[PDB]
């Protein structure tokens, strides 16, 4: 390693270190606006100069420490009065057309610029004389303000101090150009043609921009930084389970960030994760429901449980069924699984359980990826587990994990130079439509549903697939190490997923399974799925049942009792099931849950008004009290410990566990249920036109079937009867209808028609 | 750094908003040290043991009491003296029990 | 007999207990510096009756919670208030009493009215005398039954009434 | 001297001419920014008639196309300065007493403002 | 330290604490009932916490007039912790949102927190 | 900077046909628990404003804390009289008369009617 | 004149001197000789006793020897007999898991009193007190406040409908270990010094 001295101080430093990153290193600091961490830093804020000699040869100007290398033996000075004047003459250059917007900036406390200015600006000039702050008397700049860029962001030109981070963001991490200055000198300001922010990852630089431009709509004038309770979490929409931080105050949840953890996303939110909370804190269930005349009335916990008793006395247990949701923890899953040893019952299952489980294939870590040599992907990262997509921009730009110092994560990695390229021969895309990502990967080939089997029966060597395909096989047969990363669309079919394990096994390569559940891989590893009859969360099996999300209308007709535990309330609930109880979002509970790489992560409860909610753990010790069976969970400690007996590891920590078992189920070819980043319950309010429902269709089979570009068309599947708009695409097959799935639907094939 | 702005120039430098801001949300932030200098007040001698950790907010204040400690003599003083004197002998020692008991 | 249950009585001796408020002085902190002001010959609570001052309990009916009031003087002052005869009032006095005030920690009960039955709330830091007369007014036509609050409702003449002692 | 007076309430009149021309295309009119040096003013006195520093017309899009700004009231050089986004076109208007608003010796009149104002409506707006 | 009880159940609560209570003598012990909002009893939520010394026990949030029978039920329960002879009474304010995950935390922290920001109360507020 | 944090502030965003506000930004919800609250001067001192200024009424003294949270309705220079003293007023009909005289309000009061040593 | 000879003392013994550019002095003595020089001290002229302020340097952003530290502060009056002027501190760390310290109340009798608040304060038992009993805090009080894992214990602030406020999570000042707001804390906000 590489030795280096700042101002008293030498540290051991690998030898690509940024001076910056060196200076923090060794415990000193300096100022920091054009660079960010996993941004290429290009000289631009001119903050971070510090003053450099290497033999006593002092250089002659000041070294930009964010672009600059560092060398065996070199002295490095950021306490000269020298560099503290010129820091603060910077300073009052960036201040200089600012709009005196600080009382009423949303950025409030949590303003980099704000904190840097008292840091090191207005140097102690040498008495008692009466200082001025600002020389620049003139006219300030003045453009426009308060600018929707979309309904998440809003955009203040005037705030932007001409860093780069938005740009180089939108250029380098999601592949979406559409973010650039327009004019030049004093005059340079933000701007687009493209209005939609059409990236999905578009949220990102809400955090980024050291000042106010950039801002979140959709918590607007709610509260100052500091006054946000801030509560760091896990979200549990999706498998890559970033870490957040949940923001609320008095009750209601004011704005979700993202939370850095650089093993599974690096300081990214998706936009469906950071701006898809406003149906949490609006409308959801607090008192729990009883059907007393046909019709659900308000009841004390005592009364729903004596109907509960008497509902469940003369139940035997092959016909209760226990049916959870797609976020049940650990926990959950573990006293789920426990109680249906004890209650003989062969149907329980889960939200979003494949035909084929997660946990058949291993599990791989995205630094592994980053270190991989080629990623065989089936499906679409950007919609069915949305980071991964970040991680392949940096795989695919021969991106590699940094050397960690001790700040953590560097300021300026010199591995991140700008407009870097992409590269189309490290990775391979098959997906029934054309995804954002087959750009950059030169092996790609539209295919129609259910058709991977096939592109994997090729791969293997037992027939001959299309150019496309073969260059896919010929490359996965060269790679040392590649990755084959499965969709939602293969894990639900039983014959792809199978060839997708003999590939995978006989080539030594992991798996990145994107699930539509996020704790699938949690509770297939505490046993929740079904036995020999089997009736899964889609059948109509049990005759007693309890749900923990919304079934299709099929599952619920014909059953004795149901008792749904849900936190909003539902039309399709009302209809068909007896009792109704109050369950808490993800943003309130606490927990642990299984990433799509293994990975056990924490969830913290955050200060939200649940109402009279109790969790799916005390819901099932109650519930089971009915049936005479004694559950051994009620509260969380006992769960750890009986978790920690499960050799499950701690938070963060990888859960080792494989599984050999198919349960093979037809699936009848009429509408495809597009795997979607946004989700069905999360159309409310801004989100409400950004997660509607799309129905693709090729301008071909539109005109025989009447389906108009902008058109509203109502649409029955077993799911629920749902309206989407409808939209003409290209890349949509013939004879096929591409229905978002707005839920851990995705990857079915149904039946289903237009309702007029 | 140590003085906000003067109110009347908050609507013409930035430094002064800045500052503002700063300085009434989050302080300032003196240097690590400890420090302790003695004053006399009615009481006798007083003093502040300020820990500072360089942060907005003091790590320790301990504060020499001259009510607490010029109490000892209680027991000694109105010994041997009258029982009502008791009551004289303690107003004549002047304690403040907010110094005391703080 | 509780001075009720006659036309006239009631209003007679309902003037008398709220013309005659004897007030208990338990002095706490720097609120009680303020309360003792009240008496000095400025700004004298010396006026409405409230001359004489007995510090036994067993002879006052205004109990003023006037400073602070410490944790390990919680019961004490809780039996002081029961040391009073049942005719009693007790008004809180300050920010520190009221509620929690600025020091919300281990040391302070952060509402007074947790240990003794508060008549009237009057705050500030410490509260003027003139606020201490306003509220010392305030509970003479409380005690009257010529006080309402804000939700329209008339407040019972004695506080302390309603609550089953233990 | 005192022609500073006339220039904050000649400000006035042309916020009316911008104002009316969104009563006449129909095209969103929007108040930016206001006087700081009036908003953080306490106790202090302020004399001048209105406290609006900064306005734009916004196409439907909501990308403005004209831009218009005056100096602070403490702040040297003062003029009004005019801009129209993505055009690199900038104007330094004063007042010249008795003559009127001129563009360095060329008086600004209402009609050419308004001629500008639709060749830029044409030119730059989206929708 | 023990949970019985339930939330939102102070019929069932106060019978489990009946029982789980046995002949116990409370002379040294302590009673905590924590709740939010101070002022307002009358729409009021409850909890307990009894520190013996010896063991703990734990009640959720099933008692007060928020619930129906949790007001006879909390005057029951403070007439029966007061037949046994206690005499330390405290009352503990938290923010709602801790009530839930104060039930959670390991009982050294959680017991510290709660013997920390305790009330002196009169037991008459809940007779 | 409110040492007893007794202050309560929601923010909205002004309409621009009806502005409350000179920005971007009015209080919505401005509540101040005279309980909590100490009298410092450090809202005045920290407000850039000069919204919100210390006035003179001393005469606050009511029964129920639930009633002490004086709002901002309940605190602007229009109005005139103590809470219990309004209400005393209205349940009464006899007009507020406060017991306070000072030789003159502060320019930082500019609206602040009050009585002035018996200038009227 | 006595300080000087204080530090040619220590220094001769290898014990260190602290010392701020502000004027006050510590001296830190090891546990063994603390008892025996202190009573030295005493009978170098020190008349005064004036403070026992006990530390806890849990979550002290920089390591310190040890958690708990005790400093005494000896002084002799310049109004009496022969006066001098000479005050200074004497620190004395004690142990995380050894609370121990001999007192020096048969020398002053002042530390009857302020011995037993840190004892009250911090797990602190003083060696050798006629009295250990707690002075301050309730006498069921459990545990010893002033040390930093020992909580504050606060209350919420109230409000109309349903607003409160948790102050621990209002604050925007910022302690040692706390990071802040943005990604980190540097120049002014680290520690700032004026050079008169
Ligand atoms: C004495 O000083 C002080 O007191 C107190 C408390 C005790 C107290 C007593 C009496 C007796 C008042 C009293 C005075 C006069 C009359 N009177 O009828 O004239 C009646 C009653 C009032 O506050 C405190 C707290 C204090 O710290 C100091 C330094
Ligand atoms: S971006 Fe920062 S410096 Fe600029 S107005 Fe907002 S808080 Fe002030
Ligand atoms: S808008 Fe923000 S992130 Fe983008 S260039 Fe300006 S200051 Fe930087
Ligand atoms: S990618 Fe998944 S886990 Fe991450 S923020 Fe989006 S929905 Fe949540
Ligand atoms: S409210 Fe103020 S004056 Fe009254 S006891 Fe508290 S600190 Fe002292
Ligand atoms: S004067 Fe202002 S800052 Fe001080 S306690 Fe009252 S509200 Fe808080
Ligand atoms: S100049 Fe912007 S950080 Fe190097």
């Amino acid at each position: 390693m590489v030795r280096v001295k700042v101002n008293d101080r030498i540290v051991e430093v690998p030898p690509g270190t940024s001076v910056m990153d060196a200076v923090f290193h060794a415990g000193y600091d300096v100022p920091l606006f054009c660079s960010e961490k996993h941004l290429s830093p290009i000289g631009a804020c001119r903050m971070c100069l510090v003053r450099i000699g290497l033999p006593i040869q002092w250089q002659p100007k000041l070294a930009a420490s964010c672009v600059t290398a560092v060398a065996d033996g070199m002295v490095v000075d950021t306490l000269s009065d020298v560099v503290r004047e010129a820091q603060a003459g910077m300073v009052e250059f960036t201040l200089l057309n600012h709009p005196l917007d600080c009382p009423t900036c949303d950025k409030g406390g949590a303003c980099e610029l704000q904190d840097r200015t008292v840091e090191y600006g207005l140097y102690e000039k040498y008495p008692l004389e009466l200082p001025v702050y600002t020389r620049f008397e003139f006219t300030r700049r003045h453009v426009d303000k308060h600018h929707p860029l979309s309904p998440f962001v809003i955009l203040d030109r005037e705030r932007c101090i001409h860093c780069k981070r938005c740009v180089r963001y939108f250029e380098e991490v999601p592949g979406d150009e559409v973010l650039d200055f327009i004019e030049r000198g004093v005059h340079t300001f933000i701007g687009t043609m493209d209005f939609g922010l059409p990236s999905g990852f578009s949220g990102n630089i809400t955090d980024i921009c050291p000042v106010g431009a950039l801002l979140d709509l959709t918590a607007r004038f709610r509260a100052r930084n500091w006054e946000m309770e801030e509560t760091p979490t896990t979200c549990a929409l999706c498998p890559v389970g970033c870490g957040i931080t949940a923001d609320t105050r008095s009750g209601e949840l004011l704005r979700i960030r993202a939370r850095e953890v650089p093993e599974v996303n690096e300081i990214w939110i998706c936009d469906a994760g950071r701006f898809g909370h406003e149906w949490a804190d609006q409308n959801r269930l607090k008192t729990p429901l009883v059907r007393k005349e046909g019709r659900l009335v308000e009841a004390t916990w005592e009364e729903a449980f004596l109907a509960l008793k008497e509902g469940l006395k003369e139940a035997r247990g092959e016909e209760v069924g226990l049916y959870l949701a797609h976020d049940a923890t650990l926990e959950e899953g573990l006293l789920a699984s426990e109680l249906a040893k004890a209650l003989k019952t062969p149907h329980l299952d889960f939200q979003g359980r494949t035909a084929a489980p997660a946990s058949l294939f291993p599990p791989a870590s995205l630094e592994d990826l980053l270190q991989a040599d080629f990623a065989l992907v089936l499906g679409d990262p950007t919609e069915e587990a949305p980071i991964l997509h970040l991680r392949l921009s940096e795989f695919v730009r021969d991106l590699k994990p940094p050397h960690r110092y001790n700040h953590g994560t560097p300021f300026a990695d010199l591995q991140i130079k700008e407009r870097m390229p992409r590269r189309t021969d490290k990775m391979a895309l098959f997906a029934p439509y054309r995804a954002p990502l087959m750009k950059w990967a030169a092996i790609h080939e539209v295919h129609r549903p259910g058709e991977e089997r096939e592109i994997l029966l090729a791969l293997l060597g037992d027939k001959e697939g299309s150019e496309m395909v073969a260059k896919a096989k010929e490359a996965w047969e060269k790679a040392k190490n590649p990755v084959l990363i499965l969709g939602a669309g293969v894990l639900q079919d039983t014959v792809a997923a199978e060839r997708a394990r003999l590939l995978a096994e006989r080539k030594g390569a992991k798996v990145l399974a994107m699930t539509p559940a996020a704790n699938a891989r949690g509770l297939e590893a505490m046993g929740v799925l079904p036995g020999a009859k089997g009736a899964s969360w889609d059948e109509p099996g049990a005759l007693y049942a309890y749900y923990g999300f919304v079934p299709p209308e099929e599952a619920l007709k014909g059953k004795r009792f149901v008792v749904m535990h849900l936190s909003h309330l539902h039309p399709l609930a009302e209809r068909y099931a007896h009792v109704v109880l109050p369950a808490p979002t993800f943003y309130e509970k606490r927990g642990h849950l299984v990433n799509l790489e293994g990975r056990v992560l924490p969830l913290s409860p955050a200060p939200i008004e649940n109402g009279e909610a109790e969790g799916a753990l005390q819901v099932l010790a109650l519930l089971a009290e009915a049936l005479g069976v004694r559950p051994p969970f009620r509260l969380h400690l006992e769960a750890q410990k009986a978790l920690k007996a499960r050799k499950v590891p701690e938070a963060m920590g990888r859960l080792s566990f494989r599984l050999k078992e198919l349960r093979p189920k037809e699936r009848k070819g009429a509408f495809y249920l597009r795997p979607t980043m946004w989700k069905a319950h999360q159309a409310v309010g801004k989100a409400q036109e950004a997660a509607r429902a799309e129905l693709w269709a090729h301008p071909e089979t539109a005109r025989a079937e009447a389906l108009p570009e902008g058109a509203q068309v109502a649409v029955e599947t077993p799911f629920g009867r749902v309206e989407a708009r409808v939209v003409h695409r290209e890349d949509v097959p013939k004879g096929h209808l591409y229905l978002s799935a707005l839920g851990p639907a995705a990857g079915l094939r149904v039946e289903g028609r237009v309702l007029v | 750094q140590i003085t906000p702005p003067p109110r009347h120039l908050l609507e013409t430098s930035m430094e002064a908003v800045i500052y503002h801001f700063k300085h009434y949300t989050e302080g300032f932030h003196p240097p690590k040290g400890e420090v302790y200098v003695p004053t006399e007040s009615a009481r006798g001698e007083l003093g502040y043991y300020i820990v500072s950790d360089g942060g907005s907010m003091p790590y320790r204040v301990k504060v020499r009491a001259p009510s607490f400690v010029n109490l000892q003599s209680l027991p000694y003083a109105c010994k041997g003296e009258q029982v009502p004197d008791m009551v004289a002998i303690i107003a004549s020692l002047d304690p403040v029990m907010g110094d005391v008991d703080r | 007999r509780e001075g009720i249950l006659f036309t006239t009585l009631e209003k007679l001796v309902a003037w008398g207990r709220s013309n005659s408020l004897w007030p208990a002085t338990f002095g706490l902190a720097c609120c009680a510096i303020e309360m003792m002001a009240s008496t000095d010959a400025r700004n004298d609570l010396a006026r409405f009756g409230s001359e004489v001052f007995r510090a036994s309990p067993r002879q006052a009916d205004v109990m003023i919670v006037a400073g602070r009031l410490s944790k390990k003087m919680a019961p004490v002052m809780r039996r002081v208030w029961e040391q009073m005869p049942d005719p009693k009032w007790v008004i809180s006095m300050g920010a520190c009493a009221s509620s929690g005030g600025m020091f919300n920690n281990y040391a302070i009960v952060q509402n007074v009215d947790s240990v003794v039955p508060v008549d009237v709330y009057v705050p500030g830091c410490p509260p003027r005398p003139e606020a201490l007369i306003y509220a010392v007014m305030q509970l003479q036509k409380k005690v009257r039954g010529q006080a309402y609050n804000e939700r329209g409702e008339r407040l019972p003449p004695v506080a302390a009434w309603k609550r089953t002692r233990g | 001297a005192s022609s500073e007076r006339e220039l904050y309430e000649a400000w006035v009149e042309l916020l009316s001419w911008m104002r009316e021309y969104a009563q006449a295309k129909g095209v969103r009119f929007e108040k930016e920014a206001d006087f700081p040096d009036f908003i953080y003013r306490m106790e202090r006195p302020y004399d001048l008639p209105t406290t609006i520093m900064t306005a734009s017309l916004s196409d439907g899009l909501g990308e403005p196309f004209l831009l218009a700004d005056v100096s602070p009231r403490h702040a040297k050089l003062k003029r009004i300065g005019l801009r129209l986004p993505r055009a690199h076109i900038h104007l330094h208007a004063h007042y010249e007493p008795g003559k009127g608003l001129v563009t360095g010796k060329i008086p600004l009149t209402k009609e050419r403002f308004f001629a500008l104002a639709d060749r830029a409506r044409e030119a730059l707006a989206f929708a | 330290m023990v949970r019985v009880g339930m939330r939102a159940a102070p019929r069932v609560s106060l019978e489990a604490l009946k029982a789980a209570l046995g002949g116990l003598k409370l002379s040294e012990a302590k009673v905590y009932l924590i709740t939010d909002w101070q002022d307002k009893r009358d729409q009021a939520r409850y909890a307990l916490l009894l520190h013996t010394g010896k063991k703990d026990l734990l009640v959720p949030d099933a008692f007060g007039p928020a619930f129906p029978g949790g007001e006879e039920a909390l005057s029951e329960l403070v007439g029966l912790l007061l037949a046994q002879g206690a005499r330390r009474f405290y009352e503990a304010v938290v923010s709602p949102g801790e009530m839930t995950a104060l039930l959670d935390l390991p009982p050294e922290e959680l017991l510290k927190r709660v013997m920390a920001i305790a009330n002196p109360t009169d037991p008459g507020i809940y007779l | 900077a409110c040492p007893a944090y007794a202050i309560y502030v929601e923010p909205a965003e002004n309409d621009p046909e009806n502005p409350v506000s000179a920005g971007e930004r009015y209080a919505k919800v401005y509540e101040i628990n005279m309980l909590r609250c100490i009298f410092c001067g450090l809202c005045e001192e920290a407000c850039p404003t000069g919204a919100i200024v210390l006035g003179y009424d001393f005469e606050m003294a009511d029964y129920e804390y639930s009633d002490l949270v004086y709002g901002k309705e309940d605190m602007l220079v229009d109005v005139v009289g103590t809470k219990p003293q309004r209400r005393e007023a209205k349940r009464t009909g006899k007009p507020v008369k406060v017991g306070y005289v000072v030789p003159y309000v502060r320019p930082e009061l500019e609206g602040f009617k009050a009585p002035t040593e018996g200038g009227k | 004149m006595r300080l000087e000879r204080v530090l040619e003392e220590a220094r001769a013994k290898g014990y260190p001197i602290e010392d701020n550019g502000l004027g006050n002095l510590w001296v830190v003595l090891p546990r063994e000789r603390f008892k025996e020089e202190m009573a030295h001290y005493k009978a170098m002229g020190f008349n005064f006793l004036a403070d026992i302020v006990g530390l806890d340097y849990l979550t002290y952003p920089d390591p310190r020897p040890e958690r708990f530290a005790v400093v005494y502060e000896l002084v002799s009056l310049p109004g009496w007999k022969d006066g001098d002027g000479s005050r200074f501190f004497v620190r004395v760390y004690v142990p995380e898991e050894d609370p121990r310290l001999p007192t020096v109340t048969d020398l002053w009798g002042s530390a009857n009193f302020l011995e037993r608040e840190v004892y009250d304060l911090f797990g602190i038992v003083f060696e050798g007190h006629p009295d250990l009993r707690k002075i301050l805090t309730p006498e069921d009080l459990e545990g010893h406040p002033l040390r930093k894992d020992y909580p504050l214990g606060e209350t919420p602030t109230l409000f109309r409908e349903g607003r409160y406020i948790i102050p621990a999570e209002f604050r925007a000042a910022l302690t040692g270990k706390d990071p802040g707001l943005t990604f980190y804390k540097g120049g002014s906000r680290k520690g700032y010094r004026s050079l008169w």
